[PDB]
RNA sequence: CCCAUGUUAAUAGCUUCUUAGGAGAAUGACGUAGCAUGCUACG
RNA sequence: CGUAGCAUGCUACGUCAUUCUCCUAAGAAGCUACCCC
């Protein structure tokens, strides 16, 4: 197994095996990496270990090559050559390994444990190969941290669907939501076979778990569930394809007089036709997603793949397309698992259609015309590498806003991330400016956009709407539960259920609280359609009921509050907890 | 070799001995410097032989490492090619009738000799002369394996398409024989 | 488990005396890679034991042919040499005898593997050799039976089959005698016990099997190379019928091999100072070497000329590249020197003079092309008969 | 690598490496060549250099062979043999190298730089192998002189198609026409990738360049264009296949009573059927090309390849064939590039057809029947070798006139070439006479042919036409521009545009001026179909407007003026510059 | 002061050649132990 | 006469160079048996 160095792109056959992601390294780079960090295990075409059976010494600083094997100094053969020598480590293509001085960044990336903000800003200002490697090892660290969760052994079976569980003490219990899956095991002193894949939900009442299983086996007391981890695969494609301006529009055929509402976006459509890739930054609810729809209309002879990081974001993109684009060329690809509710109005799972909608992780390896990535802020460099590896295309559009909430980054806990380091595209947006820019809200009425222009957005919005007097505030605290470290506020849900009648137009309102456990709780007590803030950001609703649960660092972030409120098409009632956040916006008092 | 300090000791022993010989030094000092020249020559020769064997061993092991890298790189290529062939042959499978007969089987085990016979969409009949062609697939439709087939193409030995109207008894010798006749299931 | 296995059929490209196309069956590596592992210890113990019945691996050079032909005459009474030839041996061999060969070749595994392991090895051999899928020019056919000529255990399985037919002919010839004409009172008792051990006895009788095998190696001494046999049968016993003559082999091949071995292709030599007529397609003659008489194998002296004049690859036409090919041909064709006929004897001198002329023109071209002759030229012994005569001497 | 000597055809393995074309040489010939000229570098199977790493001595007069390598006298091994010795140079097949006394011609050919007329006449009177070698090294010298042109860095981008360039000072700027191509380079401190192949044209107004690119990349300021050179490949076939007369017609089957107009050409058709190759020389417009058409008709069972040096010449041959020959067996092969406008009426690029038309350089390697080479005067020995290497045939016809203008030979600048040294076939024509000869003009009216019989043609023409009173002369000077050393005369174009109406029958006239830049200028101001004089010579037009630009050595050559005027089928107006040239012909005064 | 152009099996035997390793032998150089002879100091 | 030191010569062991022989491994090229009479 030969390859290219991840630091200087020279031919080589060494792999620093102490790294979790196991990258290739040139000889000089491998020596400079194993001389500095605690990485003391190098894998050649066969591992550098003392091949004498009665020894365990693996460090490459002291291993000697003899005959056709490797030995320590104690089992050293009469004729032996030192591996770590004269500034290099012995390996293939030794004479053509051009060294590099960028070993400090590679050491810091492969050594740090992705906890402080320094590691992330190091993961976005480095070279392209270092960008890819940092994103891949970050994903691997996330997977290994997921692997360190507890084991759920049942105590008794309450019903055919309801189960009573107990998690093994000493390891933190994973939170209960639709993303996490488990594999069941039946221990009858033999035959430890996978009895099925189960997804868990917290019950309505009591310490109960509602399970949904692929299999229909009856659970017994001895069965225990273990969380499954996905093997993160390596990536190859660059984060951003190199920009190449074109003198004239290629691969596209414009259509005269597409519509009247898309009049002001014609020049930006031509600009997207011009450049190889382009970026569109705008404040929320300014037609950024609808710009992509008009872009699809303006070039009807283009096989367009809309892709997005989230799920309900791509579903809202599908809904907007059905509103404007002709239906019978659009498809919505869902994965094989598809444990979350998708949007079923287009011909589902039709790769061969012209207007194909997909999540980033579910993209099929295909050629395409102009591909539109939606909500770049929600995505990391792994997602950009995936979308640039699976979809080979002639035009790329990246639409999204740096001001919105980014990807979760569960590993990060200390320090806060600046917007410009969200990923490569957001860095492009905040370095040289967006290629296209449009700010004026066509979504929200005047008071909410005025407040959000008093918020994180330094006042720039000039929205075309008037005060609809449908924006309401509350202040009362409520009680916290801290179920699985996903808090639920029962009295706030009760007050929302109380309201619910005095203004009957809010019976079709949509519930917003990030707090996935409280989002599931809201589906029972009042039964409104509900959505978490993260799976939001791309859809909108006429009436929005937003509930701030706890005055924590999570549900008081200005980006999260802004992106929660700015989905209100005509009206929103927000019940607030923080005195400062509630006082910072101008709604009615209540 | 020459980089080792033993070579330097050999050089300085040679220099001292040559200086003593040029200066006409005494027999005891000349014998001592001859001993120094001998022990330097011996030590340096031992070092040179050890260095040569070391270089031979290192370039034997790097040859072995090249060979093993080539082997492990060919294995991955063969594995990828084998998986490609298996998934393409999967893609060609007629998953309706084949699945029907398998789900119709006793334990799901059907003998292989009837997998084509009941599911193959294409039937290549090979006919050696006109006397057989009259008695096996006369006309544009014939019956084989209890299903009706329709002729789609008739090619000759050198793969030049022959229309069905040219296969006549008087026109038989002019044809290039055995005729691969490709038919489709109906 | 069981691994069914496609085997391709290719056409061999080699010199041959008749126009029928010859096909060789290439067996897939999934079957060779296990048949070698299962059988290699036996297939090396057979090919490294000298002086036995299955002479596979006894070199015909270095006085090895004379040792073969003296370990055939293992003190039989009034010898006559007999040779048979199975017509369509590798195609008409019944499936039952192939199973028989693959069992007797797998009886050695009494310790290394269990019973069901031996049976699944038998089923894998009978699915990857006996009744397999033959890929014959872009199409999978089913081979109804008969051993493929390309698996790991081909020549040895054919040797076991050949010994099976020889012993079956002997059993038929010994049973089918009138019984009251067998005057030798030991032999009549042997037939009366042979019938009982055949039909009136269900389990083995190792005392009688040992007695009968000693009888066979006393009066039917045999030499086998996979189907090429030479038998040194006692003449009086064959005439009385107590041992398998040719006609018994015709009958046995009729009802067990399903073919008819016409008596025009199975020879009988009534003398011994002339050796077997044709074994391994190399005739045998008695020469005087040194002080004593030894047998020498000489090839059909037309096959050597056919191998000289015709070459399967165009680069072998050039001659001057190939001196290390005419050396091998001359080594194979040297015993023609001592043949009483002269036109046979001239072939070896033709090859010697041709090697000398080839080397003369080679040094001519390597003196024109470069400017200096070769430094250490050591082709001065290939055109001397002393090297080839040393090649057939009993020293090494 | 062994081969045959280019001087005596002996087996050898030496190559005089100082030559640009690197020819094989026998040992004696190599010694005689390196002893006389400055050629002091001989390549054997490995180069003759001092293999000691600390030396650079390459001359073969002093190099000594030792061990298995070569050394100078300073690094000479204890046992060594001198290479240059006793009249030979050491190499393979040393004992069978028969020497030759023709080393003077080979020295003069491989040494001279192809500037004076002596080199060319030495390149046509030598042996066959020397003919081929001289033509090949002349082509190589032309390519290397093409390589020495400047680099065009842009200054700004005027439009999507219009560009403003600047050529690097110190190297002459190549002229702007359709033949010269460039490769673009984008220097962004890295990634110097070929951004496309561009052809340049001088703009209508101002110092502007109109570019046509294979790629559609938008040009920026930093991109620079470098001229591309074609690697001239070696040739093997002889210039002329050996003539072998036949007793009777072979490979052909004559047809009785083909037509009435071809009556006088029947005997020449039989003569072409007789000989292996034949030559037809005639004055312009005497049916030489139409003779080949009647030759095709007379032997309809012959797969005929018409080939020609020029492009519009083979296009006019196609047009004449469509006029006479049945259409559905004729094909016109254009190259893959085909940057010049071809003739699109036959089945384009059909090698398998019977009547195949092609340029010399675009010929496919094929067998054929009788092959007709058109305008041999336009072609050099490289072209004859190419046509004799790619087309293996049973009959060869070479038609053309020595009196017309020859191949350009851009290297030649001092002295003038006699006609008989144009190539091998023209030498054959002017030595022993043409095999077939026909002089009587069936093209031009009486006055023009009378003038051309007063011109270079010593009076022999007896044309069958009368004075049509459609031949006109002018005298005024005009202004010179000297664009890229291809002059343009704007007032002459203006006077032609002025005329243009008073005689409306000349609105379909065709513009003739060699001067490719002025030819492109004429396409804008008056828009007449136009053609340069060199790409002419094989076509004809009813009305011809000929404009002599400058009284230079180029557009006053009598051959060029004759071949420009004699394309006039019915009439010509020539506006002249030279007093003597204008007075030498008898048209109307104006 | 410039104009033409890019197409084919398994097994077995044997011969030859190369490389690597091991063993042994021989010769020579060189070095450490043992034996003998001769010179010096001391007893 | 002995001890210590030095010189010369003769044996035992170690390192290097050269040659020869034998074997074991690996590799390359070729032929024959095979196939049919
Ligand atoms: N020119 C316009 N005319 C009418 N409606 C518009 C116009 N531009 C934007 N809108 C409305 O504004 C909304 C913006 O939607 P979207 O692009 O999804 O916002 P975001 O990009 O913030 O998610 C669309 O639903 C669209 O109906
Ligand atoms: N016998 C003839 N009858 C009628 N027209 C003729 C005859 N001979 C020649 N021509 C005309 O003379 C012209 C000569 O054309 P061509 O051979 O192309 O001249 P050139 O060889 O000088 O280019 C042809 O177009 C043809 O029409
Ligand atoms: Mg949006
Ligand atoms: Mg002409
Ligand atoms: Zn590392
Ligand atoms: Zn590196
Ligand atoms: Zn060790
Ligand atoms: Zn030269
Ligand atoms: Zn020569
Ligand atoms: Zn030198």
């Amino acid at each position: 197994a030969v390859g290219a160095c991840v630091l200087c792109n020279s031919q080589t056959s060494l792999r620093c095996g102490a790294c979790i992601r196991r990258p290739f390294l040139c000889c000089k780079c491998c020596y400079d990496h194993v001389i500095s960090t605690s990485h003391k295990l190098v894998l050649s075409v066969n591992p550098y270990v003392c091949n004498a059976p009665g020894c365990d010494v693996t460090d490459v600083t002291q291993l000697y090559l003899g005959g056709m094997s490797y030995y320590c100094k104690s089992h050293k053969p009469p004729i032996s050559f030192p591996l770590c020598a004269n500034g290099q480590v012995f390996g293939l293509y030794k004479n053509t390994c051009v060294g590099s001085d960028n070993v400090t960044d590679f050491n810091a990336i492969a050594t740090c444990d992705w906890t402080n903000a320094g590691d992330y800003i190091l993961a976005n200002t480095c070279t392209e190969r270092l960008k890819l490697f940092a994103a891949e090892t970050l994903k691997a660290t996330e997977e290994t941290f997921k692997l360190s969760y507890g084991i759920a052994t049942v105590r008794e079976v309450l019903s055919d669907r309801e189960l009573h569980l107990s998690w093994e003490v000493g390891k933190p219990r994973p939170p209960l939501n639709r993303n996490y899956v488990f594999t069941g095991y039946r221990v009858t002193k033999n035959s430890k076979v996978q009895i099925g894949e189960y997804t868990f939900e917290k019950g309505d009442y009591g310490d109960a778990v509602v399970y949904r299983g692929t299999t229909t086996y009856k659970l017994n007391v001895g069965d225990y569930f273990v969380l499954t981890s996905h093997t993160v695969m390596p990536l190859s494609a660059p984060t951003l394809v190199p920009q190449e301006h074109y003198v004239r529009i290629t691969g596209l055929y414009p259509t005269l007089n597409i519509s009247d509402e898309f009049s002001s976006n014609v020049a930006n459509y031509q600009k997207v036709g011009m450049q190889k890739y382009s970026t569109l930054q705008g404040p929320p609810g300014t037609g950024k997603s609808h710009f992509a729809i008009g872009l699809a209309l303006y070039y009807p002879s283009a096989r367009i793949v809309y892709t997005a990081c989230s799920h309900a974001a791509v579903d809202a993109l599908c809904e907007k397309a059905l509103k404007y684009l002709p239906i019978d060329k659009c498809s919505r690809i869902i994965p094989a698992r598809a444990r979350v509710e998708c949007f079923d109005k287009f011909k589902v799972n039709s790769t061969l259609e012209q207007y194909v909608f997909c999540t980033v992780n579910a993209l099929p390896e295909t050629t395409a015309d102009i591909v539109v990535f939606d909500e770049i802020s929600m995505a990391t460099n792994y997602d950009l590498s995936v979308v640039n590896a699976r979809l080979r295309a002639k035009h790329y559009v990246y639409i999204g806003d740096p001001a919105q909430l980014p990807a979760p980054r569960t590993l990060l806990t200390k320090g806060t991330l600046e917007p410009e380091y969200f990923n490569s595209v957001c860095r492009l947006m905040k370095t040289i400016g967006p290629d296209m820019f449009l700010g004026t809200c066509r979504r929200c009425p005047a008071e909410i956009v005025d407040t959000v222009s008093a918020l994180v957005y330094d006042n720039k919005l000039k929205a075309h709407k008037d005060k609809s007097a449908q924006c309401f505030k509350m202040f009362y605290k409520g009680v916290i539960t801290h179920d699985v470290s996903s808090a639920i506020n029962r009295p706030q849900i009760g007050v929302v259920r109380e309201f619910l009648t005095r203004n009957p137009a809010w019976r079709k309102a949509v519930f917003i609280s990030p707090y996935n456990s409280q989002n599931a709780v809201a589906s029972k007590i009042l039964g409104l359609p509900t959505q978490t803030v993260d799976s939001s950001q791309g859809s909108e609703y006429d009436y929005v009921i937003f509930t701030q649960t706890t005055e924590t660092a999570h549900s008081c972030n200005v980006n999260r509050f802004n992106v929660a409120i700015t989905r209100a098409k005509v009206g929103i009632l927000c019940i607030m907890s923080d005195r400062d956040l509630y006082d910072k916006l101008q709604f009615t008092s209540l | 070799f020459s980089s080792l300090p033993s070579y330097a000791a050999f050089a300085t022993a040679q220099e001292a001995y040559e200086q003593a010989v040029a200066n006409g030094d005494s027999e005891v000092v000349l014998k001592k410097l001859k001993k120094s020249l001998n022990v330097a020559k011996s030590e340096f020769d031992r070092d040179a032989a050890m260095q040569r064997k070391l270089e031979k061993m290192a370039d034997q092991a790097m040859t072995q490492m090249y060979k093993q890298a080539r082997s492990e790189d060919k294995r991955a290529k063969v594995t990828s090619a084998m998986q490609t062939m298996l998934f393409t042959m999967l893609r060609k499978l007629d998953n309706d009738a084949l699945n029907n007969i398998i789900n119709n089987a006793r334990d799901g085990c059907v003998p292989l000799n009837i997998i084509p016979l009941t599911t193959a969409a294409k039937l290549m009949v090979v006919i050696p002369d006109y006397n057989t062609y009259k008695n096996t697939c006369d006309g544009t439709t014939f019956t084989y394996a209890s299903a009706l087939w329709e002729i789609q193409q008739v090619v000759d030995a050198d793969s030049k398409i022959v229309q069905l109207s040219e296969i006549s008894m008087d026109n038989s010798p002019n044809l290039a024989w055995p005729l691969i006749v490709t038919a489709l299931r109906a | 488990n069981v691994i069914p296995t496609i085997t391709q059929m290719n056409l061999k490209y080699a010199i041959s005396a008749k126009n029928r196309a010859r096909t060789v069956a290439g067996v897939s590596i999934c079957s060779t890679m296990t048949n070698r592992q299962f059988h290699q210890k036996l297939l090396k113990s057979i090919a490294a034991t000298r002086g036995a019945t299955v002479v596979i691996g006894t070199s015909k050079f270095y006085g090895g042919w004379h040792n073969m032909l003296k370990t055939v005459y293992s003190d039989v009474e009034n010898p006559h040499l007999m040779g048979w030839d199975y017509p369509k041996c590798d195609r008409a061999m019944p499936n039952m005898l192939r199973i028989m060969a693959s069992l007797v070749l797998a009886r050695k595994h009494t310790t290394c593997c269990s019973l069901s392991h031996r049976f699944y090895r038998l089923a894998n051999e009978c699915a990857q050799v006996l009744s397999e899928m033959v890929m014959c020019g872009g199409s999978l056919y089913v081979k109804p039976g008969g051993t493929s000529s390309g698996d790991a255990t081909t020549a040895y399985a054919n040797s076991v089959f050949n010994i099976c037919q020889a012993v079956t002919a002997n059993v038929n010839a010994l049973l089918s005698t009138d019984g009251n004409k067998i005057a030798d009172k030991y032999v009549r008792n042997l037939q009366h016990r042979l019938y009982e051990c055949l039909y009136r006895n269900r389990d083995v009788d190792t005392d009688f099997v040992n007695e009968f095998y000693a009888y066979l190696r006393k009066h039917f001494s045999m030499m086998i190379l996979s189907d090429d046999a030479v038998v040194c049968f006692n003449s009086t016993y064959a005439s009385q019928g107590l041992v398998a003559s040719i006609k018994n082999f015709k009958s046995v091949l009729y009802y067990q091999n399903n073919v008819f071995m016409s008596e025009a292709k199975c020879w009988t030599e009534t003398d011994l100072t002339k050796g077997p007529h044709e074994f391994c397609s190399q005739h045998t003659m008695l020469v005087k070497q040194g002080d004593d008489y030894v047998y020498l194998p000489y090839p059909d002296p037309s096959r050597i000329l056919g191998a000289g004049c015709f070459v399967d690859d165009i680069v072998k036409t050039d001659g001057t590249l190939m001196i290390e090919r005419f050396v091998s041909l001359a080594i194979d064709a040297y015993p023609l020197t001592k043949h009483p006929n002269q036109e046979y004897a001239d072939v070896f001198h033709l090859y010697l003079q041709y090697i000398r002329k080839l080397h003369d023109e080679l040094t001519g071209h390597m003196l024109d092309m470069y400017s200096v002759m070769l430094t250490n030229d050591n082709t001065s012994r290939y055109w001397e008969p002393e090297f080839y005569e040393a090649m057939y001497t009993p020293h090494t």
